[PDB]
RNA sequence: GCAGUGGGGAAUAUUGCACAAUGGGCGCAAGCCUGAUGCAGCCAUGCCGCGUGUAUGAAGAAGGCCUUCGGGUUGUAAAGUACUUUCGCGGGGAGGAAGGGAGCGACGAGCUCAUUGACGUUACCCGCGAAGUAGCACCGGCUAACUCCGUGCCAGCAGCCGCGGUAAUACGGAGGGUGCAAGCGUUAAUCGGAAUUACUGGGCGUAAAGCGCACGCAGGCGGUUUGUUAAGUCAGAUGUGAAAUCCC
RNA sequence: CAAACAGGAUUAGAUACCCUGGUAGUCCACGCCGUAAACGAUGUCGACUUGGAGGUUGUGUCUCGUGGCUUCCGGAGCUAACG
């Protein structure tokens, strides 16, 4: 699966949280609603840095918190 | 403005309510699609482009004696709330004296045009 | 069954129900036209409530069914499509001991709901015993072999002779054999019921 | 009656009498009971007479007594040490009175 | 000919300088069946006086109903004071369902079918004076299109 | 654990019959094991079916009841006549179940033939055949169904409004009547009406209801034109959506 | 000037009203609180819907037109009624 997000930290080696944010119906309501999830990225190369909107797939568990990798960058940056 | 659609309609409610030739409206290729079925359905003369260089949507309303050409008028489906009717769902208003407009895929129709069609969508408002 | 003064109802439903010599000039209702009671005298007050009820009653009394099975009946026939009102007698015409009654092998429909638990008769050669045996069209309902002897039905079926039937039925006296053409609409049917009354009684 | 039971047993405290409110008079005879459910009501003792002493030991129905506010509950004859009302005649349902010959 | 149909008598009493006096209010509904109804609401001294009376009244004040097949041309909400009233039309077989103020008025009307209901006030009073008036409202495609 | 005992509670059962049938474990098989289960017992706890009779029978018994005592009412209702004849008795007596073995064939495939059953001697069929239990609740209004007597704010009734202090259809009895019927009532518990949280369906100056004001974070929302993406949204196809249930 | 309070009166009693005194307080500086029929008891912004009359302020071809502000009367409409 791919997901799309930002890169709210570049603070670990190796490693990159990519937050994405999705938009779901409220099961009562109905209104949209917004909801937001943190996902470890395996990025070897440290190629992604703070602010880069990156795409995410599913991978090889590399940890325990890590089962997903860095594709590819959507756009280079926006704080 | 916030609902564009909704306010076209109100401008033409309020208008016809102090029994105005002709009202104004800014232009928009949705707002001329709407007017497009209002002219056929009989609700009003007709309407033209006007504006000396911001396109308007001058609108010819008409009215008879006793009732008005358009009794009632409101839009349904608000941007706070969008709401969608499929075929079936098409409710007829005051069964079929009355009509309503809604926005598919086919372009904007009326409940019988949009019945015809058969297909649904945002119903846009009753007339 | 209700099993009692039945000639009581007569006068309490206010019309003339046949229950048995209800042809005789005895039928109390001709002698005595008010119901039974020592208030039958004095002017009775109706309410709205009061007709719907009095009339259902009189219609379920015809037929002498207990008010369960005619409420069932009731919803049934205002489950399937048509007039309900018009469906409603259909069913209760359609009961076997009704049939049997129409088809002049019994007296009454109480003595024939006696023929049908007698197993006196038959349905299409295999013989019923349940008087709420539902009759279909083209069913044909005859006495049985060995009832054909005993003197009731012997008199009965012979005052049956050069009497009319239901458009709805056909009789034969020789064989003493019987048809349900079709189901009888209000038309053909002549009760003293106002179907329109007995169907707001039910709404509620 | 706690675990919305119809009827719950207890014990009596004490058989007194009371009166009826502004509008009636008289002696309505009462009793204190510990039913199981360990609450202490107060319940009515329907009847002309009755056999309650202090450990009577009676179950308990459930009414208001319009007259004597308080009593919410009324006891059951027939059952247990309150013996039925005797030559009851009439209503042999309540008050617990077996059909004389 | 015309049949008449008694929705409501009430007692109706008021404190007057001397003492109490009665007087009777009776709504009536007169109509043939084919499209003429009429509702008439009178009072009197008498039951029958104020019955009568009403009878009346409610053949001078007709409204000429366009039914069609047992059934109306479309639906319609009329709101009188508080009361409310509803009507929408319904295929044959489906009958008269609604309250005895709107039935009556609807069964002299000729109606054989239709779907209704009371919202807001139940005064019988509001809510015959809201079915008449829905009943005028009432408009056929003939009319609407004479009409523009 | 099954049945059962004692204790608890308003209250819930035979320490019964049986493996042949179906299924299961082991064995090549024969066969062994199997209170799993198939049944019977107890209890109107519920549901459905049936019976306590059918036809006849006085301008109209007796008795009770009412009376302007003229009479009226309970009534064709009972008695009585005729007919059928649930129970009970006699006889017959069920479906629910083939192989192992033996003969032919190479005791293989295949074919052929023989022996054996709980509930039951019950269901059901035939014959005989006696009229052969009914009760409970309610009758002021909502609720359909009335009088007389007793009592007398006393005794008592009561879901709410109330009723009773000498004429009470709401107290008790009786006659009568209504409802239902081996059932009938009572008590307890669940549902909507409530558009009284209102998404469909609501309100806030005085009936309950704008926070005292400002600034401002997050969040929510956002003007006109064009292009890309197209995540939301929409469309087609396909996979999934167990059985049963519900609907026809 | 005036709670509490000191006395004199009134009264059935007055530990009120009336009359004579009178402390805190009321006044100033600094510190404290956060409430109120903090009421038009109806928050801000934009668009739309007859006019008449009085007033403050700018402009205009100024016995009148136009923009902003402050009142009153009122079209349609709104409100249970008042408005």
């Amino acid at each position: 699966r791919t997901l799309q997000g930002r890169v709210v930290s570049d603070k670990m080696e190796k490693s990159i949280v990519v937050a994405i944010e999705r938009f779901v119906k409220h099961p009562i309501y109905g209104k949209f609603i917004k909801r937001t999830t943190k996902l470890h990225v395996h990025d070897e190369n440290n190629e992604c840095g703070i602010g880069d909107v990156v795409e995410i797939r599913e991978c090889r568990p590399l940890s325990k918190t890590k089962s997903w990798t860095l594709v590819r960058v959507v756009e280079k940056a926006v704080l | 403005m916030q609902d564009p659609i909704a306010d076209m309609l109100t401008r033409i409610r309020n208008g016809q309510a102090a029994n105005k030739a002709a009202v104004t409206m800014p232009s928009s290729k949705l707002k001329v699609a709407i007017a497009n079925v209002l002219k056929e359905e009989g609700f009003i003369e007709d309407f033209k482009v006007e504006g000396d260089t911001k396109p308007e949507l001058e609108l010819t309303l008409k009215y008879f004696q006793g009732k008005a050409v358009v009794e009632s008028i409101q839009r349904v489906s608000r941007p706070g709330l969008r709401i969608y009717k499929r075929k079936d769902e098409l409710p007829k208003v005051m069964a079929g004296l009355g009509i309503a407009v809604v926005s598919t895929s086919k372009g904007v129709m009326t409940d019988r045009a949009a019945r015809q069609a058969g297909l649904g969508g945002e119903i846009i408002c009753y007339v | 069954r209700y099993l009692g003064p039945k000639l009581k109802l007569s006068r309490r439903e206010g019309t003339d129900l046949f229950l048995k010599s209800g042809v005789r000039a005895i039928d109390t209702k001709c002698k005595i036209e008010q119901a039974p009671g020592q208030h039958g005298a004095r002017k009775p007050r109706l309410s709205d409530y009061g007709v719907q009820l009095r009339e259902k009653q009189k219609v379920r009394r015809i037929y002498g069914v207990l008010e369960r099975q005619f409420r069932n009946y009731y919803k049934e026939a205002a489950r399937l499509k048509g007039n309900t009102g018009e469906n409603l007698l259909a069913l209760l015409e359609g009961r076997l001991d009704n049939v049997v009654y129409r088809m002049g092998f019994g007296a009454t429909r109480a003595e024939a709901r006696q023929l049908v638990s007698h197993k006196a008769i038959m349905v299409n050669g295999r013989v019923v015993n349940i008087a709420s045996y539902q009759v279909s069209p083209n069913d044909v309902v005859s006495i049985r072999e060995k009832a054909k002897k005993q003197s009731r039905v012997k008199a009965a079926l012979e005052l049956a002779e050069q009497r009319e039937k239901p458009t709805w039925l056909e009789v034969d006296a020789g064989k003493m054999e019987g048809t349900f053409k079709r189901k009888p609409e209000r038309s053909d049917l002549s009760a003293d019921i106002n179907e329109h009354l007995i169907v707001e009684l039910y709404s509620k | 009656a706690l675990e919305a039971c119809p009827q719950k047993r207890g014990v009596c405290t004490r058989v007194y009498t009371t009166t009826p409110k502004k509008p009636n008079s008289a002696l309505r005879k009462v009793c204190r009971v510990r039913l199981t459910n360990g609450f202490e009501v107060t319940s009515y003792i329907g009847g002309e007479g009755h056999n309650l002493q202090e450990h009577s030991v009676i179950l308990i129905r459930g009414g208001r007594v319009k007259d004597l506010p308080g009593v919410r509950y009324h006891t059951v004859r027939g059952a247990l040490d309150c013996s039925g009302v005797k030559d009851r005649k009439q209503a042999r349902s309540k008050y617990g009175v077996k059909r004389p010959k | 000919e015309l049949q008449e149909k008694l929705i409501a008598v009430n007692r109706v009493s008021k404190t007057v300088k001397g003492g109490r006096i009665f007087s009777f209010t009776a709504l009536t509904v007169v109509g043939d069946g084919n499209g003429r109804v009429g509702f008439g609401y009178g009072k009197a001294r008498e039951v029958p006086a104020a019955i009568q009376k009403a009878m009346e009244k409610a053949r001078r004040n007709m409204i000429n109903v366009a039914l069609n097949n047992g059934t109306l041309q479309h639906p319609v909400k009329g709101v009188h004071t508080g009361s409310r009233v509803f009507m929408q039309p319904a295929s044959e077989g489906t009958g008269i369902i609604a309250g005895g103020a709107m039935r009556a008025v609807l069964e002299v009307a000729g109606v054989h079918n239709v779907l209704a209901k009371a919202y807001g006030s139940t005064n019988p009073i509001n809510v015959v004076r809201a079915t008449i008036d829905g009943l005028e409202n009432m408009n056929s495609p003939e009319m609407v299109a004479a009409k523009r």
